RNA sequence: AAACUUUCAACAACGGAUCUCUUGGUUCUCGCAUCGAUGAAGAACGCAGCGAAAUGCGAUACGUAAUGUGAAUUGCAGAAUUCCGUGAAUCAUCGAAUCUUUGAACGCACAUUGCGCCCCUUGGUAUUCCAGGGGGCAUGCCUGUUUGAGCGUCAUUU
RNA sequence: CGUGGAGGUCAGUGACGAAGCCUAGACCGUAAGGUCGGGUCGAACGGCCUCUAGUGCAGAUCUUGGUGGUAGUAGCAAAUAUUCAAAUGAGAACUUUGAAGACUGAAGUGGGGAAAGGUUCCACGUCAACAGCAGUUGGACGUGGGUUAGUCGAUCCUAAGAGAUGGGGAAGCUCCGUUUCAAAGGCCUGAUUUUAUGCAGGCCACCAUCGAAAGGGAAUCCGGUUAAGAUUCCGGAACCUGG
RNA sequence: AUAUUGGCGAGAGACCGAUAGCGAACAAGUACAGUGAUGGAAAGAUGAAAAGAACUUUGAAAAGAGAGUGAAAAAGUACGUGAAAUUGUUGAAAGGGAAGGGCAUUUGAUCAGACA
């Protein structure tokens, strides 16, 4: 959460088969926000975590709980 | 006796078919035979408990007690009468399970399939 | 047949302290290290095991055979015997029993019944049903499980319907002359039926 | 393993013989099912003979 | 380890979950006989093998 | 409440493929709440709708297909029937039937009477 | 030196886990699976090790399309759907 | 005389015999003929509102469609619209689908979530670079198709 | 004499208590054993005539399980060493913290990795079992959190090796061979301006592939930041490769 | 017409009755051992129904003591019966380097029958 408070970051938990490519367009895409890069990872449970970073215009935070959490 | 041959006078299978049997088959092992009254009335035996049911328990404690089966527990292989019930040392309260071959039907909840049934068991109705 | 032998056990040979049924090897598995194969080891196999090319059935010879049900026949008259072989016949009036080949024609269990009733049988049919007990073995559960005392046994010439009319009575079988059944005629090896024979029946034993 | 007055017997039982033991508990139940499969014959072809 | 492949990665993972212990309300359910995770690993008593 | 499956069967080709894109966000929504919440069994009836969808988006597309081929050598090896391998291969009725000429000349000329005895 | 020192120097695998059936029996510089057999077209079998066999034959997995097979044939193959009735 | 040792008893311990049970195992018997390149058996990994397993399923994931039944499911929470009804159900039946990663396993590899080729399509100012979406490319062999080879060899040119 | 099971019989006993177990109580038998009382107990069981066998235990360094005397015994003695006090807690020789006494002595008990483990990491909760005293502590238990890369590895390369392929052996699983008595392929554009790619040159004869987280190898750094991640994030500043 | 320790579906038994019967009546080819080929267990029973003990009290707790439930807690998720070895308390007795045994009787404890 202080990623997204802090950070400018989206958390998201992602799906496997998928690449920062996938996974850069389908936020885009689902979100209608820009990004600037995508830093991935394996949780040690057996799922893709997505660090996404927006571009300086959207406010992560406010994408945040327009989403719906917080 | 079983003069079949497709047919098993052997206790073991008898009781897993009894214990295994699926849901739908046990609607059916859990009848109640209908009111000396229903029975004139509908021109009928038994039938195939379910729910919005009126009974009365004709065997064990629960005696002469009369109620709406709440709920049937195939699960359980019991039925449960909303009105019959425990209540615990902590006051709360608990339903007991009577068997449906122990009660009998007193007013039957009524459908267009209901009727069906009746009807295709050479039954009749008022 | 496969069975004790599911294992691989080795002896462990002399010099070990330990006695020298094979063992079960390997380990981590407290199975492991245990007898095998020993008639007297847990998880054994047995000794001598059952098969089934044992002798069952028995070649009897056919003229005994005759001899044997034609002598089981003889005594189911001897009233003392019919008597002494339980059969409440203790007032029944004449042995042999011979009623109407009218019988073999009833076909319904209630009519045959009360038929069966004039001609005597009642205390003996009330002697089964009065008897029917929980097979006191494993019986009880082999399909073995409930029993009861041996009733009268119907002799008829024709069938017409009896057999299936005195079907679900308790004790009472039934058998057409031409048969006779040394098994029924002297049931546990036990002389003197109680037998009742239609006439028509009757005359065909000659 | 000679001894005694007896005749001298030979029974053939030293090879695997266990393993090769036919009996048949199904001697009823091969007549019925013959009997079966007579009929269906007689009853299939027609007014003819078997 | 510490440089393994996605293939151990993986059966690493799904070890971890399985490390739980029997939730507690399967023990209510009717006809229950579950007590306990009878299955149950610990990293010092009992090793994997990859 | 769910969706059905004849009131699907009826939709339009795509009104039914968009339906599925409004489940999708549905979906979406839900498994946020879903973390924000001890419970949300109704996501349950959400994502078993979604197949439905799906699956009634596959079976008309597939006899539509199934159709254009019906009728022809030669149609995709999943719309052939399954039986089994062995059943797949076994002689067609015909070659099989297949008589030699001077066979069925004699069959025609001596075929089995149906005989009889008695008298 | 030949018993608990020289198990120090275990911690070199001869096996990883097989691909085929997944046994961590997969000689490495052997490049064979010592139970099934992979790559080998045949899977690894022998008559003289029949618990070996009973722990693997058809039944002992999912039977994923076999199952359905005796159904599939208890009605002659259907192909088709189902109409309707009443009740 | 205690204590202690020993013996009998009562009660209480330890242990799990015995008695009685049995959705199991064994043996007999009858009937029947159906795995797979239309990807089998087997593997791995995942899937539930709350599951680790057994069972079941496959990113449509304890299931979708269909048909029969005619009201449950049940440990809790739940929808509630689902009750004179295209309709409850962890139901039965099953003819329709979905079916990850693999396996004879098939583009090549594989102690690698490793590395290419082709067609269609979409975005990036792109026949050619990059990315997303779909559909493809193993081997032996048979019938045929098409394109070819050899003074093996026939004819035909002027 | 006695046991498991079968045929017959006693219309046998029994929830008003079958079976079983206890019983320095009673009785019958030479004995094997049989019968009763009482206590415990909960669904079955017995007499007589016959039938049947996986039918009687003290041993077999017998099998499996269970249990003793040994015995509160042997023992818990290697690696210099501990001490005062407070805080917490039902509980403190043993946890936290302040003090003091010492040690390892940079060939470390320091600061990191490779193999191997797999969550042990970190937080919170927390003592039934475990840490051969203890436990308020722990690598334990319950519960959550945590592993971010164009440049760091893999990936690519080749080594000893491994091993498909045309083939050659072998009844056959399969053995031999690796450029091998093989018709073994793909690149640059031009020819297109029907049009997408047929052919117009010429080369090129290399004939798989796997095989190194220490060999070969394109390219990154400093400061900051976390409960736990960093040459991977933040910040500033670069560099390589492709287009 | 023959075969069939496999497969799909059935009916059976003078079979075994949880140390037996298949190794497995149970999340058994499991857990666990091995580098591997392989090896491979133990483990069923509260009651009719959880009615699975509110509440009070001692305790840091586990618990104990009351209460309560039930036909029975002499059924309390250590759970039907609950043997033996072996153990605690209680009662009785004997014991100068073992103990047990045989015949006989004293003494103590205890008991049948029998009379009418
Ligand atoms: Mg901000
Ligand atoms: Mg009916
Ligand atoms: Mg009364
Ligand atoms: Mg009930
Ligand atoms: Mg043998
Ligand atoms: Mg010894
Ligand atoms: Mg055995
Ligand atoms: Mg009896
Ligand atoms: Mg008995
Ligand atoms: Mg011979
Ligand atoms: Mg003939
Ligand atoms: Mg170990
Ligand atoms: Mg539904
Ligand atoms: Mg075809
Ligand atoms: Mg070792
Ligand atoms: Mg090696
Ligand atoms: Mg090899
Ligand atoms: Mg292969
Ligand atoms: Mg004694
Ligand atoms: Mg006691
Ligand atoms: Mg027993
Ligand atoms: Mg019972
Ligand atoms: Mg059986
Ligand atoms: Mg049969
Ligand atoms: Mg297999
Ligand atoms: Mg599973
Ligand atoms: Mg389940
Ligand atoms: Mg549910
Ligand atoms: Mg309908
Ligand atoms: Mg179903
Ligand atoms: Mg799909
Ligand atoms: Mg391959
Ligand atoms: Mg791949
Ligand atoms: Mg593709
Ligand atoms: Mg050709
Ligand atoms: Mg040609
Ligand atoms: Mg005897
Ligand atoms: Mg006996
Ligand atoms: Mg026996
Ligand atoms: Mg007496
Ligand atoms: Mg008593
Ligand atoms: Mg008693
Ligand atoms: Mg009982
Ligand atoms: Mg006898
Ligand atoms: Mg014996
Ligand atoms: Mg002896
Ligand atoms: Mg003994
Ligand atoms: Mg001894
Ligand atoms: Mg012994
Ligand atoms: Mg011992
Ligand atoms: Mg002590
Ligand atoms: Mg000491
Ligand atoms: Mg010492
Ligand atoms: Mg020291
Ligand atoms: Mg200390
Ligand atoms: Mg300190
Ligand atoms: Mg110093
Ligand atoms: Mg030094
Ligand atoms: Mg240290
Ligand atoms: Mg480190
Ligand atoms: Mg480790
Ligand atoms: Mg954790
Ligand atoms: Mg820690
Ligand atoms: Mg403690
Ligand atoms: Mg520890
Ligand atoms: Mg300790
Ligand atoms: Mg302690
Ligand atoms: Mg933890
Ligand atoms: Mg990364
Ligand atoms: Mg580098
Ligand atoms: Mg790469
Ligand atoms: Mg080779
Ligand atoms: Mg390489
Ligand atoms: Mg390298
Ligand atoms: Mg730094
Ligand atoms: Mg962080
Ligand atoms: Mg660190
Ligand atoms: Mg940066
Ligand atoms: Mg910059
Ligand atoms: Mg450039
Ligand atoms: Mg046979
Ligand atoms: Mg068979
Ligand atoms: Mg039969
Ligand atoms: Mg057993
Ligand atoms: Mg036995
Ligand atoms: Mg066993
Ligand atoms: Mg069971
Ligand atoms: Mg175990
Ligand atoms: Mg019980
Ligand atoms: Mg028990
Ligand atoms: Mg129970
Ligand atoms: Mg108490
Ligand atoms: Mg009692
Ligand atoms: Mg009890
Ligand atoms: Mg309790
Ligand atoms: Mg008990
Ligand atoms: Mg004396
Ligand atoms: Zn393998």
């Amino acid at each position: 959460m202080k990623k997204v408070e802090d950070g400018n970051i989206l958390v998201f938990q992602v799906s496997m088969k998928a690449n920062k490519y996938q996974i850069k367009k389908a936020v885009k895409e689902l979100y209608e926000v820009d990004v600037l890069k995508v830093n991935t990872l394996v949780r040690p449970n057996g799922t893709k975590k997505a660090y996404v970073r927006l571009t300086a215009d959207y406010d992560a935070l406010d994408i945040a709980n327009r989403i719906g959490y917080i | 006796a079983k003069q079949s041959l497709d047919v098993s006078s052997d206790r073991r299978k008898a009781r897993k078919a009894y214990f295994t049997a699926p849901s739908s088959q046990r609607r059916v092992l859990l009848s109640a035979p209908l009111s000396k009254e229903l029975r004139a009335q509908y021109g009928i035996k038994a039938l195939p408990i379910r729910r919005d049911d009126e009974v009365l328990v004709v065997r064990g404690s629960k005696k002469g007690q009369e109620g709406k089966i709440s709920s049937v527990y195939r699960l359980k292989f019991a039925v449960q009468v909303d009105k019959v019930t425990k209540e615990k040392v902590n006051g709360a309260s608990v339903p007991i399970n009577l068997h449906p071959s122990k009660l009998v039907i007193t007013k039957l909840h009524l459908d267009k399939d209901r009727k069906a049934l009746i009807q295709r068991k050479g039954g009749k109705l008022e | 047949e496969k069975a004790g032998h599911q294992t691989s056990a080795e002896s462990w040979g002399t010099g070990r302290a330990v006695a020298r049924i094979p063992r079960v090897g390997g380990g981590g598995t407290g199975r492991s290290g245990q007898g095998a194969f020993g008639n007297m080891c847990r998880g054994g196999r047995m000794f001598a095991p059952t098969k089934t090319w044992r002798k069952w059935n028995v070649k009897v010879n056919h003229n005994e055979k005759r001899y044997a049900t034609a002598s089981a026949i003889a005594a189911t008259a001897v009233a003392s015997l019919v008597l002494a072989r339980g059969h409440r016949v203790e007032k029944i009036p004449e042995i042999p029993l011979v009623v109407s080949t009218d019988l073999e024609s009833i076909q319904k269990t209630k009519e045959a019944v009360a038929a069966l009733k004039a001609v005597g049988a009642h205390s003996d049919l009330l002697k089964v049903l009065k008897s029917k007990k929980l097979r006191a073995g494993k019986g009880k559960y082999r399909n073995r499980r409930w029993t009861q005392r041996r009733g009268p046994l119907v002799v008829y010439a024709e069938d017409n319907g009896i057999v299936k009319a005195l079907r679900n009575v308790p004790g009472v079988e039934t058998a057409n002359v031409a048969s006779l059944n040394l098994l029924q005629l002297a049931p546990g090896a036990h002389l003197g039926r109680f037998v009742i024979w239609t006439e028509a029946a009757f005359t065909k034993l000659d | 393993a000679i001894s005694k007055n007896l005749p001298i017997l030979k029974n053939h039982f030293r090879k695997h013989w266990q393993e090769r033991v036919k009996v048949h508990f199904d001697q009823a139940g091969k007549k019925v099912s013959r009997r079966n499969a007579r009929a269906t014959r007689a009853a299939k072809i027609a007014p003819r003979p078997l | 380890a510490a440089q393994k492949s996605f293939r151990i990665k993986q059966k690493m993972a799904k070890a971890k979950k399985q490390n739980r212990p029997l939730p507690q309300w399967i023990r209510l359910r009717t006809n229950n006989t579950i007590r306990y995770n009878a299955k149950r690993r610990n990293w010092r008593r009992t090793k994997m093998n990859i | 409440a769910g969706v059905k499956a004849y009131e699907l069967r009826t939709k339009s080709k795509e009104q039914l493929a968009s339906q599925l894109v409004d489940l999708k966000k549905e979906l979406a929504e839900l498994k946020v709440q879903k973390l924000s919440r001890p419970s949300l069994p109704k996501i349950k009836t959400v994502r078993k709708s979604i197949a439905c969808v799906l699956t009634v988006i596959n079976e008309q597309q597939r006899e539509a297909v199934r159709q254009l081929y019906k009728g022809k050598k030669y149609q995709p090896k999943d719309l052939r029937a399954k039986k089994t391998r062995a059943l797949r291969r076994a002689l067609t009725k015909f070659e099989a039937s297949q008589v030699t000429e001077k066979q069925r000349k004699k069959q025609i000329a001596f075929p089995q009477r149906k005989y009889a005895i008695k008298a | 030196g030949k018993g608990t020192p020289s198990f120090g120097k275990r911690h070199n695998k001869s096996h990883t886990l097989c691909n085929r059936c997944g046994r961590r029996s997969f000689h490495v510089q052997k490049k064979t699976c010592s139970s099934c057999g992979y790559p080998a077209a045949k899977t690894r079998s022998y008559n003289w090790g029949a618990k070996a066999k009973r722990r693997h034959t058809t039944g002992t997995g999912r039977m994923r399309y076999l199952k359905h097979v005796s159904r599939r044939f208890k009605n002659g193959f259907q192909t088709g759907s189902a109409s309707k009735a009443s009740a």
